[PDB]
């Protein structure tokens, strides 16, 4: 197995995806050896070569239709076997906890696509397997299970995706079970961090991102008190930080545009809640900075900016 | 090619087979649907039915706001020009439509409450602009505090008389009554700084806005100077709101009809298929068949005499 994997003529056949029949047979050959524990170790050495080919097959699967039964991958006999095997192959090697942590951190971008396949397909063979692999990495038993949940939640927005998935149950007991378990783990891990801690950790890096508790009002209410150290010094920190981003490093370039929209969202929530923060915006000069974002391009930045202006405004005149 | 789903009772199974036949349906096999466990009576479809009721509510709420009224009687066909255009011949993914309506529902609720809060404050401050200017000139106590003035708006000079009548009966002739015509009525009472509360009681009971000092914005010297800059924030912040709302309105009007047609069509599939026990003890035949998509058109032309040929 280990030699044949390194060796060229067989591995070439498997890289070609054009010829579904040949490729299918070869992927199955390997996945069956993987049902046995020992082969998993040699197979994981060669992961780099075959594993982009397998994610490509899932990607192809996503862009084509399902409302015909042409020669290519659809939801035909041929297709139903190719998807299943690819996924299954993944799933097998994921049984070893260390491989799974590694697999998400390298392959992250490619990894996120499994959630998509779960929607588009109505087939419990495809759906089930996709749900299980993601589950296994999010399990406690994977070391740095925290890390993988973080990458998935922040960047890839895994959590909202699961909440939709949960609604559409398909007939298969085990599927329903996997989906529910995964909903709990994702949601629980991020929220359960202390509120002040997450905000400040983001503040410090100047690498603010929306997250489930920063669009939630409750987070802000508990945290108002934590800021007060010289008239909401931390709150003033976020105001300084926002002002700076617009003016230095310019506005209207991509990096600076992610931080702004999030920051304006965060400020809005504290002001609606607290009437005493209006003073802080005036002293700092933040009051001015809001007015500037309004004119600026990017729809999402302008929405958040408008909501910030209105929050100050409601309080000035009673 | 594309799955088509038909329901009838077994009685017009033959009558159906021939008509379907003449239109270009192929691989016509009568079934039940237990041989497709997900697309049979189970909890799963019943949850989908709820998901569509939520969809229905969201469209109606968005149309109300937009001042565009519901179009109904429904296209779900693929015969029609519009049928092809506003309903894709492909499959439906419930998840996508829920998420699309979610984002728009959330945006509107912000937009609608924000227009009303911003707008009300503006109409008042523009009203109290002229009021504080006129009232200071009526002078040598414009930024005074040892004299009490009562500035106030009142709907009309008629309502103001009734106030004058209370005052004269119950407080004596300690007022000087002046009035300026607006577009409203500027009324002015002028009093001591220790009889304020008694004047206030009259003002509250006849619906007047006679405050000691009008506005919460007073803070520059003159009062008006602060008021005039705060009126420039109000005007431009309302306009930006109106633009975001307008933009989005032109963007989604057309989209809402298409998702509405799509969602109707999902309800119908579930029903055809049997999503509850009642559909079962009313029609017991559910058949399956494959229709090429280049011919999808002709099947929808005749909706079916007591047959549903609404398909995917």
């Amino acid at each position: 197995v280990e030699k044949l994997l390194k060796n060229n003529n067989l591995i070439n056949i498997l890289q070609n995806i054009e010829q579904m029949d040949t490729c299918y047979v070869c992927i199955r050959l390997l996945q069956e050896l993987a049902v046995i524990p020992e082969y998993r170790d040699v197979i994981w050495l060669h992961e780099k070569k075959f594993m982009p080919t397998l994610f490509k097959i899932l990607q192809r699967a996503t862009d084509s239709q399902l409302a015909t039964r042409i020669v290519a991958t659809n939801s035909n006999h041929l297709g139903i076997q190719l998807q299943y095997h690819s996924l299954l192959l993944i799933w097998l090697l994921t049984f070893n906890p260390v491989f799974a942590n590694e697999l998400v951190q390298k392959y992250l971008s490619d990894f996120l696509d499994l959630l998509k396949l779960v929607k588009i397909t109505i087939k419990e063979k495809v759906s089930r397997l996709c749900i299980s692999i993601i589950l296994q990495c999010c399990s406690t038993r994977v070391k740095q299970h925290k890390k993988v949940i973080k990458q998935l939640l922040l960047l890839g927005n895994a959590l909202p995706t699961v909440q939709s998935l949960s609604e559409r149950k398909y007939s298969d007991e085990e599927l329903r079970q996997d989906i529910s378990n995964l909903k709990e783990i994702l949601e629980n891990e991020y929220q359960e961090l202390t509120s002040f801690d997450e905000y400040v950790a983001e503040l410090d890096s100047k690498l603010l991102c929306w997250s489930p508790p920063h669009v939630d009002n409750g987070f802000w209410s508990d945290n108002i008190d934590e800021f007060k150290k010289d008239n909401y010094k931390i709150f003033r920190q976020l105001i300084e930080l926002l002002q700076a981003k617009v003016r230095n490093g310019d506005v209207n370039a991509k990096q600076e545009k992610i931080i702004i929209q999030v920051a304006l969202n965060d400020i809005t929530h504290v002001v609606e809640l607290l009437p005493e923060s209006i003073d802080v915006l005036d002293k700092t000069g933040g009051k001015a900075d809001i007015m500037e974002l309004l004119n600026h391009s990017d729809s999402r930045v302008k929405y958040e900016a408008l909501k910030a202006t209105q929050a100050i405004i409601g309080y000035t005149f009673k | 090619m594309a799955l088509v789903q038909f329901y009838i009772p077994q009685e017009i199974s033959r009558d159906s087979a021939y008509t379907l036949g003449q239109l270009g349906l192929v691989q016509f096999r009568d079934l039940n649907s237990k041989v497709r466990a997900f697309q049979r009576t189970f909890v799963n479809e019943i949850r989908r039915l709820d998901n569509v009721e939520r969809q229905y509510r969201y469209f109606y709420s968005l149309l109300k706001k937009h001042d565009i009224k519901l179009y109904e009687g429904d296209t779900d066909k693929y015969l029609d020009g519009s049928g092809e255009l506003y309903v894709p011949p492909s499959g439906s993914v419930i998840d996508d439509y829920v998420r699309n309506a979610s984002y728009l529902e959330e945006r509107l609720i912000q937009m609608e409450d924000a227009t009303d809060q911003i707008e009300v404050q503006k109409n008042d401050l523009e009203q109290y602009r002229f009021i504080l200017q006129s009232g200071d000139e009526f002078i040598a106590a414009a930024i005074g505090a040892s004299v009490n003035y009562v500035t106030g708006v009142i709907a009309r000079d008629k309502v103001a008389t009734l106030e004058q009548i209370l005052w004269r009966v119950l407080r004596g002739n300690l007022f000087f009554k002046t009035v300026e015509i607006e577009q409203n009525a500027f009324i002015v009472f002028s009093h001591g700084d220790l009889i304020i509360k008694r004047i206030r009681k009259i003002a509250e009971s006849l619906d007047a806005n006679l405050y000691d000092v009008d506005s919460s914005n007073e803070g520059r010297s003159q009062q008006l100077a602060k008021v005039n800059k705060n009126l420039s924030d109000l005007y431009t912040v309302l306009k930006t709101t109106s633009t975001t709302l307008e933009s989005e309105l032109y963007a989604i009007a057309k989209e809402l009809d298409s998702w509405f047609q799509d969602v109707t069509r999902e309800k119908a599939i579930f029903e055809i298929l049997n999503k509850s026990n009642y559909d079962t003890n009313r029609k017991i035949l559910i058949a399956e068949g494959w229709i090429p998509r280049d011919e999808l058109a002709t099947l929808q032309a005749r909706l079916g005499e007591m047959i549903a040929r609404l398909g995917i």
